[PDB]
């Protein structure tokens, strides 16, 4: 579960932290929130390489962008290359991404499909919880809504994800990309990432057997030791 | 699609078969009797799936057996071969028997009738079933001749077994030779 | 996906549900499926969204390469955007699965041009695509007016993407418009509150 | 299938300052063992060390591509490649690869340069690598070693405890596992030390 | 078209000198949904016994229907009520005469027979009996596994005495390993069901799961 | 792995205890013989539920045959029930793979058995992936006048170096002795403390 | 498991009084809004509504079997009513039975009943047949486009049920296809049924 | 194919196309798909010409099997036939690929019932079935009236069923029209030339 | 899949191959080499299909001579090993040899080394590529004594293919079986 909405001086982008090798949890405290640059941040499904490669590639062309041009990347932009690259792999690069960033066009959340479709949209949400996120952000999300109500929204969404998809689980991250100065509009584009912003306290292991009982004796055939160098 | 062959003399029909049973990649006998006696007079050689082969066997050995003791008569070499292909083509139109025979018979003159799983009934002079009719065959027809006494007969399945155990892929570990003739169903050790 | 193209006496109007459906589910429903290519050339996109997002994004790029060697950049470019969409969705048949109702204005006036998935480039003065066009064919067929101005082909699009948003489960959400005259193209969204009618249309 | 064609079960686990990684011996083809004497953890450098869980085919080919890597990086900036330098050049190397995977998973058990802190790197076939902090498993007897670890697994095991568990929680994932097993190898990398004990698993 | 969900959830016996322990989580999921947080996958069959079912649920309440009809008419023209042995033979019966229709379910009978030992049977979905000592079932009978082979041994020394725990010691082995499984296994959740049929009979404990 | 050879000196059956669905071991304690009459065990390789369904039911044809009538039921006699019994399932693809073997008034008897209605009469087999494994060592080790102790060892031995090379096979090695007095069941020996730690080819 | 002419997203949930069940009133074929006004929920009982996701002809096929089985026990005990448990128990075995003969009824089956007991009866049974009784069932795009609002006001008062409820179908009318038309609320209270005026749930079309 | 049954206030009016096809080739093009039942009981059929006339054949069959043993001849009738169309529809779901509008009248008044090719039987005011129906889906809902009469309800039928036939390759021919009242059901065909429109309405 | 076996042992290497070469079901040649020496010192027996297992054997061999002749050296029995390794490698990534390779060598040290299609190199005291690696490794574990004498190596080398020749079902004719030690490579006759 991944989700992004639009509030009403920035971006709160936000996934759950659980990464599954197929039916296995394989990782519980997974970054699906990619720091593009400073202004555009890129949650994401799909394959778990596919979206760390995607985000990690785009990022490097953005920072290369930004380096060489001086200019601040664009959420358009990233979601341009972004999807022109999922689309040159006909979505075999399983990443459905979402890019939320603010650029000189005020704050703008994107989706970008596996196959390089993309679109802007005011919240989205993606992943195997896509619906139990969206269902939250479609009753919740509304124009101009505050940094914390979205934050809330949002982290409520990944929420819904993690407690009725099985593909979705953890902790929820936030990211929070708005303006230094809200009243001004060409303050620095900071971001501000909310790791474990919901840690589900139900989530828990509630029971450990910390006497753990083992019966499986350890025979040593051979034991040799190097120096670490 | 194991090796039997068959070899019909003036008096007498060698009818041989691969006795070497295996599971998959394994060998698992070696004496395996594959040449089912039907009766004392038949001996059906068979070639496939062991336990199609089994259960044919069987049935045929069983029916045989009841038309000898319902009907004080028993059953012919032409009727006998006439009944399993009667049998293989109810299956075959049913669920066909996937056993390709050699029915060795001496009712008074010797018969050896090829009899595919379909229910191909064939009076033939040699023939076989399996894969070692590709191997047999053209070894019969350079060396059969008319008439040949039964130790000529001997020598001849004895070169189309080592032409098989020589030229086919999966060659038998050995064969078991019968000889059905005037005196029965003997089983003959060719050397 | 319901695209509707009216080449009017005054102007464009390409009309469009919102509604991009993931099977049964809408990931996207305020989709914006007619594409600016220029400030005056749109396209009205049915069909795979990368595969026609794709189109808009390289019928731009051979909009501006047609431009790179000339300074009548308002001439024949609606026609240039049907022919290298059509070109496209020819070259890659087997890849792209798209229909495109390119749209506006230039030099030669008001133009609509229908490439379909086949590839298929016809030019059209009401031209009709997607999923929820089919619900609207007879509609369109019997409230469709070459006398249309783009005020009235404007309302008369609106009516009949809302048909085609009701009946059509692939279509729905807000209708785009976009009316495309000499002095540019202007954008609404016909809300559901705003449109003609709703379900309630059905047996009724 | 070709993941499961070489059972594999690789173990990577965090102690106090020190990390394990162990491997079960078997070169196993399909259900036929080959060998007992497989290597799958391979010292990349002092304090990283690559256990590959997979396709002993990719296994070796991973294994020998990266110290490839690790030996021209090393000659050119004429220091060790640092765990999570490592683990990004695995990762790189697998996804290199990615629309051809290898059918090796990487576990990478090293020791932080500075802070000794144990540093575990497991990732799929195509480098989404994980960072545990606890244990990394790997190979056939994937979700065996995720059960007993996450029972097993406590917070500053020293190179003892830390043998212990890999070991145990090892022998107890392999001997669930019918392709692998045959014996397994556990390497403690510690501050100052490394300690390669071959432990007797069930070799059935 | 697959008759079948393969819900998922997990369970796991464990007998003792005079108890079986099952613990299964109750989450009733399938396709990354979940149908049901709470739907009991451990009955109580009778005094004797109880039977854990993980798999495909509408299998598990047919195949939980037809054992529990089986052990009424066991009891009506036998006026005892089935034993575990007879119950654990009866599941094994049933689940083999769907053999090749099967309800695609993994059993345990776990009960106290008439000498007062804890009985636990494993099957797997054609009706194979195992008469063991700890058994898992379900998406996560992976991860536990190894968990009780750890908390046993049995599997790496396996014709040494069973080492039995004390029926708390078996219960926390098995709320650990319900946890861990919970923890890695994504249908496993949202409670665990902890029956113990002792001397006593069936006593059903419920211990809240993750939910994600 | 399931193995049974005739020695002079009786019937040798062992077998492993192994059951594998896919790559992961269900099981290391399954029992893999099953005794059918007084003098007569099953072994069980494939399903195990058609292995242990199918042997239990040979059983209770085998008991509703000696009660039914004094003439006892050879082990040829058991092994023909039971491959007719799974003839009668042929493509209903049951997975049995079972020696019958025992002691009648004929002496000892082995017949494996399979699904595929097979029923092969003979003085060494050896069922199950593992087979080939056993089959080396049974080939190789066989001799028949060993003693019984020598030849519950061959059969073990041959089960456990199944096992080493058999990821199929493994658990304990459970040893039966048919002789005309009776199934022996020699004992269940871990494989694992069979494998001779010493030696580091295998 | 063909589905054809479906009916859409069932949300059903208890609160204090009973069970408050909404659906649109849309049958889809395939994509298209084919039909309206088609109740997707049936009264088999005065406390006893039976909803259905997926195949409406399966829905119309299962109904038909619960209302003969129904009036058979009816004849059997004086016109006395099949406790909601008892008629989701043999939706249960009829739709397993029909999993099992391979001619599965396409639909998820809400039954939401009150038992004579007085106790609120909410239970699901899927086209396999896998049955689960719940506070709060959700059925095609209302089990998925869900969230936390059923579940953080169920057995809470009919109006936070009710907000719950429609939050759910907001988001299934905002983003389920087949989603068309007012949903229609039902309290199954035990008082009887009561079918509340259809309400058109609109998604927050200010996204655009 | 295009079927319309519209239950007006004083009767019922289905209307359909004539075209049989196959492939692209009509092997009927005046085709009688409104099977006459009863004198008033009439049934619209689409799919498989095979299996809607067996369906009307055996829906004839067992509304005669329900008059063997009652006198009101003319109760539940329409009703009864639904539910016979419905009933053999889900019997035959595999065999069966047909929908049928059972329209007409009985002692209950008018009704139509429009049973799907799913085995879905729901009374309608309005039913459309048939690959022509979709195209006049937006067209009926915005020109169908609730209160329209048995006259104005067969101009709007054959209007609709034009627009179908025009528009649909699968619908075509004549409009067959059924208006069925109390008094009977009177059989009317509009030949192309008698339309109210022709192909001539696409683009214009 | 042909039967090639190989046994290390304290200063030999005993390779074995199946020396019967078949088209189809017909046994072409009965003293086919598949154990190509690709050099004094190292033979690598090739199990797959004839074709496929000539190229790799000459490709293999061809490059051991280049090695030998660009650089004076010659190619260790474990360096040979990992380029046979690494052309399997590149050749399962692009076009797979499905040849499985038991490479015996003795550059100063016997060495065997299974070595699958896929490029799964392992130094092994004994194997074997096909489906006899089923039937002689229990054989070889049952018998293998570290310090084998040759001539108890060669027994057991006669052991394993023996066992083949009884319990493999596609049982070769023959096997050529080639001594690798500091004499170099030699066909020995196991008898
Ligand atoms: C909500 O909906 C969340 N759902 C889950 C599944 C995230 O946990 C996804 C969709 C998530 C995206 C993601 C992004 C960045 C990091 C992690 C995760 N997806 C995954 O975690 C995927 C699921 C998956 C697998 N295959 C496909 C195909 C299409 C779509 C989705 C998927 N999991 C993975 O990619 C695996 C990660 C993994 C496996 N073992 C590991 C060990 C150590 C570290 C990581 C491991 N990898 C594979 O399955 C191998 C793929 C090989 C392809 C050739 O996120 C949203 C938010
Ligand atoms: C020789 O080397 C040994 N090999 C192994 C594989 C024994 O483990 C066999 C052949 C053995 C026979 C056997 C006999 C009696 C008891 C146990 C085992 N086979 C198995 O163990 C099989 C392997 C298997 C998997 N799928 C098939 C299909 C056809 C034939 C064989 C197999 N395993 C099983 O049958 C499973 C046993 C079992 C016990 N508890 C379980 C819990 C959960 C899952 C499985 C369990 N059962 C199933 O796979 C049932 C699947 C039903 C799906 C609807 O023995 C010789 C000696």
């Amino acid at each position: 579960t991944i989700a992004a909405a639009i509030f009403d001086g920035g971006v709160v982008l936000g996934a759950d932290t659980r990464a599954t090798a197929g039916p296995i949890v394989a990782v519980k405290d997974e970054m699906k929130l990619h720091y593009i640059s400073d202004n555009i941040w890129v949650c994401g499904a799909g394959i778990a390489a596919d979206n760390d490669n995607i985000n990690a590639v785009i990022s490097a062309k953005l920072r290369l962008f930004q380096m060489n041009t001086g200019l601040q990347p664009r959420v358009d932009q990233c979601t341009n290359i972004l999807a022109s690259r999922l689309f040159q792999y006909m979505g075999y690069i399983q990443a459905a991404l979402i890019v939320g960033g603010i650029d000189f066009q005020g704050p703008q959340v994107y989706q970008v499909a596996p196959h390089g479709s993309f679109s802007k949209q005011p919240f989205i949400a993606q992943g195997s919880g896509s619906l139990a996120a969206i269902s939250v952000l479609e009753n919740r999300w509304h124009n101009k809504m505050n940094e914390h109500d979205c934050m809330e929204m949002v982290a409520d969404a990944i929420y819904a994800g993690i407690t009725n998809d099985l593909g979705s689980g953890s902790h929820v991250n936030l990211c929070v990309i708005k303006r230094e100065n809200p009243e001004d509009k060409q303050s620095k584009v900071i971001y501000t990432f909310y790791k474990d912003y919901r840690v589900p306290h139900e989530n828990d292991r509630n029971f450990r057997l910390e006497p753990q009982i083992n019966n499986i004796d350890v025979e040593v055939i051979k034991t040799t030791e190097r120096p670490l160098t | 699609m194991l090796s039997i062959v068959g070899l019909q003399g003036p008096d007498w029909v060698l009818i041989a078969a691969d006795s070497s049973v295996s599971s998959s990649i394994i060998c698992m006998s070696e004496n395996y009797d594959r040449i089912a006696q039907l009766d004392d007079r038949h001996a059906l050689a068979m070639s496939g799936e062991t336990g199609d082969c089994l259960q044919l066997s069987e049935y045929l050995q069983g029916n045989v057996a009841l038309y000898k003791f319902r009907n004080g008569v028993e059953l012919s070499s032409d009727a006998l071969a006439h009944f399993i292909r009667h049998t293989m083509a109810k299956a075959v139109r049913k669920s066909p028997y996937e056993v390709n025979m050699l029915l060795s018979g001496y009712d008074g003159k010797p018969h050896l009738y090829f009899m595919d799983y379909l229910g191909t009934l064939q009076s033939i002079p040699y023939g076989a079933q399996g894969y070692c009719q590709y191997f047999v065959m053209s070894v019969f027809d350079k060396h059969y001749k008319e008439g040949l006494t039964l130790e000529d007969g001997k020598e001849l399945m004895k070169l189309a077994l080592n032409q098989i155990k020589q030229r086919f892929t999966v060659a038998p570990h050995g064969f078991i030779v019968k000889l059905v003739d005037k005196n029965g169903i003997t089983k003959i050790d060719l050397e | 996906t319901t695209l509707l193209a009216i080449q009017c006496t005054d102007g464009v109007v390409m009309a469009s549900d919102s509604r991009t459906s993931s099977g049964s589910f809408i990931p996207n429903r305020a989709t914006n499926k007619i594409t600016e290519i220029q400030p005056k050339i749109f396209a009205a996109r049915c069909g795979n969204a990368a595969d026609t997002q794709f189109l808009a994004r390289a019928v731009k790029n051979y909009l501006n390469a047609l431009n790179i060697t000339r300074e009548n950049t308002d001439d024949s470019t609606i026609l240039v955007a049907s022919n290298v969409i059509r070109s496209l969705i020819v070259r890659y048949r087997q890849y792209l699965s798209a229909g495109v109702i390119v749209g506006g204005w230039d030099s030669a006036g008001p133009q609509v041009y229908s490439i379909e998935v086949s590839g298929m480039a016809i030019k059209k003065k009401i031209a009709s695509n997607g999923s929820g066009s089919t619900y609207i064919q007879a509609y369109i067929d019997q409230n469709y007016r070459e006398d249309m101005t783009m005020e009235e082909a404007t309302k008369f699009a609106i009516a009949a993407v809302t048909g085609a948003i009701i009946r059509d489960g692939s279509s729905g959400g807000v209708v785009n418009i976009v009316q495309i005259n000499a002095d540019g193209a202007k954008r609404m969204t016909v809300r559901p509150a705003q449109q003609p009618f709703n379900y309630d249309i059905v047996k009724g | 299938d070709i993941s499961t064609y070489n059972g594999s079960c690789v173990l990577a686990m965090a102690g106090d300052h020190c990390v394990a990684i162990a491997s079960d011996r078997r070169l196993g083809v399909n259900m036929l063992t080959v060998s007992k004497d497989f290597k799958r953890i391979f010292q990349i450098n002092d304090r990283i060390y690559l256990g590959l869980a997979g396709l002993a085919t990719d296994v070796l080919t991973v294994r020998e591509q990266l110290r490839f890597d690790v030996n021209l990086l090393e000659l050119r900036e004429e220091r060790p490649i640092d765990p999570k330098k490592f683990m990004n050049l695995v990762k790189s190397t697998l996804y290199e690869k990615r629309f051809s995977p290898f059918f090796v998973t990487p576990v990478i058990a090293g020791l932080l340069p500075e802070t000794n802190e144990p540093y575990l790197a497991a990732s799929d076939s195509i480098g989404a690598f994980a960072f545990p902090k606890d244990f990394a498993v790997a190979g056939t007897c994937e979700e065996s070693l995720y059960g007993i670890c996450e029972s097993a697994w406590r917070p500053n095991m020293n190179p003892d405890e830390l043998f212990e568990c890999t070991a145990k929680c090892l022998i107890a994932a392999v001997e669930r596992d019918s392709i692998s097993g045959w014996g397994g190898i556990v390497y403690i990398i510690t501050q100052d030390k490394v300690i390669i004990k071959e432990i007797k698993t069930r070799m059935d | 078209w697959s008759p079948y969900e393969m819900h998922g959830g997990t369970a796991i016996g464990i007998c003792g000198d005079d108890y079986v322990v099952i613990g299964a989580d109750t989450r009733l999921s399938v396709d990354y949904s979940i149908d049901s947080r709470h739907k009991a996958r451990i009955f109580k069959m009778n005094s004797n016994c109880m039977i854990s079912a993980t798999g495909f649920d509408g299998d598990i309440d047919a195949f939980i229907t037809r054992m529990r009809s089986i052990l009424l008419n066991y009891e009506n023209q036998h006026f005892h009520e089935m034993s575990v042995e007879s119950v654990a033979r009866c599941v094994s019966n049933t689940l083999y005469s769907k053999r090749f229709f099967p309800y695609y379910i993994n059993i345990l009978v776990g009960g106290i027979n008439s000498e007062g030992k804890g009985k636990l049977y494993g099957y797997d979905p054609v009706g194979t009996i195992e008469d063991l000592h700890y058994d898992s079932n379900g998406s996560g009978s992976s991860l536990a596994a190894p968990l009780l082979d750890s908390a046993f041994g049995t599997i790496h020394h396996n014709t040494r005495p069973f080492p039995a725990v004390s029926l708390q010691d078996a219960k926390n082995i098995v709320r650990d390993a319900i946890c861990s499984v919970t923890e890695r296994d994504i249908y496993t959740g949202d409670a665990l069901q902890l029956c113990v049929f002792t001397k006593d009979g069936f006593a059903q404990e419920e211990f809240p799961l993750p939910r994600h | 792995t399931t193995l049974s050879f005739i020695y002079n000196g009786g019937i040798v059956v062992a077998v492993d205890s192994r059951a594998t669905g896919g790559q992961f071991i269900f099981s290391q304690t399954v029992m893999k013989i099953l005794p059918l009459a007084p003098n007569m065990i099953g072994t069980m390789a494939g399903g195990a539920a058609d292995c242990q369904y199918w042997l239990r039911n040979l059983s209770r044809l085998i008991q509703l045959h000696k009660f039914r009538y004094q003439q006892p039921l050879t082990v040829a006699a058991a092994s023909k029930i039971l491959v007719n019994e799974l003839y009668r399932y042929k493509g209903y693809n049951l997975s049995i793979g079972s020696m019958i073997c025992g002691y009648d008034n004929t002496g000892p008897h082995i017949f494996y058995i399979d699904n595929h209605g097979s029923r092969i009469a003979g003085k060494r087999f050896s069922v199950g992936s593992g087979s080939t494994h056993a089959y080396g060592v049974l080939d190789t080790c066989y001799r028949e006048d060993m003693t019984k102790e020598e030849a519950c060892e061959l059969g073990r031995r041959a089960i456990y170096h199944a096992t080493y090379r058999d990821s199929g096979s493994g658990g304990r090695v459970s040893v039966v002795h048919i002789t005309q007095n009776g199934v022996e069941w020699i004992d269940k020996t871990d494989v694992f403390d069979m494998h001779d730690f010493s030696k580091t080819t295998f | 498991m063909q589905v054809i002419t479906a009916s859409g997203a069932i949300v059903a949930a208890k609160y204090d009084g009973g069970i408050l069940l909404a659906s649109d009133l849309s049958i889809t074929y395939g994509s298209m809004f084919r039909h309206n006004n088609v109740s997707h929920f049936v009264e088999v009982a005065p406390n006893i509504i039976i909803g259905a996701s997926g195949e409406f002809a399966d829905f119309q096929t299962l109904i038909e079997v619960i209302k003969s089985v129904i009036l058979q026990q009816q004849c059997k005990h004086n016109g006395e009513y099949l406790t909601a448990s008892e008629v989701h128990n043999y939706i249960k075995r009829y739709m397993y039975q029909c999993r099992s003969n391979m001619k599965p009824l396409s639909c998820k089956v809400i039954v939401a009943g009150i038992n004579p007991d007085g106790s609120k009866f909410l239970a699901c049974t899927d086209p396999y047949g896998a049955s689960w009784e719940s506070d709060h069932i959700g059925t095609g795009f209302g089990k998925y486009l869900q969230g936390l609002q059923i579940a953080d006001v169920v057995n809470g008062s009919f109006d936070d049920v009710k907000k719950g409820i429609t939050e759910v179908f907001r988001a299934v009318n905002a983003r389920n296809t087949t989603a068309n038309g007012k949903i229609e609320f039902i309290t199954v209270t035990p008082q009887g049924i009561n079918h509340l005026a259809p309400e058109q749930i609109d998604p927050n079309w200010e996204v655009v």
